[PDB]
């Protein structure tokens, strides 16, 4: 059904973006230990 | 030169990253905006199916 | 001086391109919190009329 | 009615935000070709 | 050195509130999520509530 | 009940977004007039 693949693109996308402010933060926290070198 | 060289490395290696930063956050707002897509698609099959009922009332 | 006042020209036009990658950032976050807002409106209105239908059954 | 109003709203800032994603991706490119000179 | 120590100072705060808007903007990006979250639950539990009158008619 | 509750975080999470959003423009304003002096 219609509703179910737009549930199942939901899912997808809460995944994506956990994955994508996790790399986020991770890439931040690197630019300031190397800042703070 | 290895002190200066280091120093310039690290300060490339903080711009790269700043641009990461960047990228990740752009795709980031992309994701949710993808996201409010879908919740307005639902929310607007779910008022059709609402003016149904109120009819059928 | 030309070399080196390109190669400040340049660093100059990177800080400020990131500058305007900030600003566009924070305006898109600002634009999807809007999104976010009207989508909550309809929401909280379709329940209203969902609560009205289930009283009315 | 109130709903229409909402549609309309939804709609101008969906493109509101691709417009912006654009031009924030479009700096980001250029701030990064400026530093790679 | 003053005036090297003072510029070097602000270059310094300037790399930091970038960091800071950084920050500030995973945050917020992060907030969003969470309310598109909420809105997602809202709007699930709608729908069941909608398919419930439906087969109720 | 649960609606009430999402309601009562929905509302909370409405301040918090505004807040930030005031902190990161004030950060990026601070940032730019100290590149600027």
């Amino acid at each position: 059904t219609q509703w179910d693949d737009w549930v199942d693109k939901m899912e997808n996308l809460n995944h994506d973006i956990l994955t994508t402010l996790h790399t986020a933060r991770n890439n931040l926290e690197q630019s300031m230990i190397t800042f703070n070198t | 030169s290895t002190e200066n060289l280091y120093f310039q490395s690290n300060a490339d290696s903080v711009q790269n990253h700043t641009f990461e930063v960047e990228n990740n956050t752009i795709n980031g707002l992309e994701l949710t905006e993808e996201q409010v897509h879908i919740l307005y698609a639902m929310v607007l099959q779910t008022h059709a199916d609402v003016q149904l009922l109120k009819e059928q009332q």
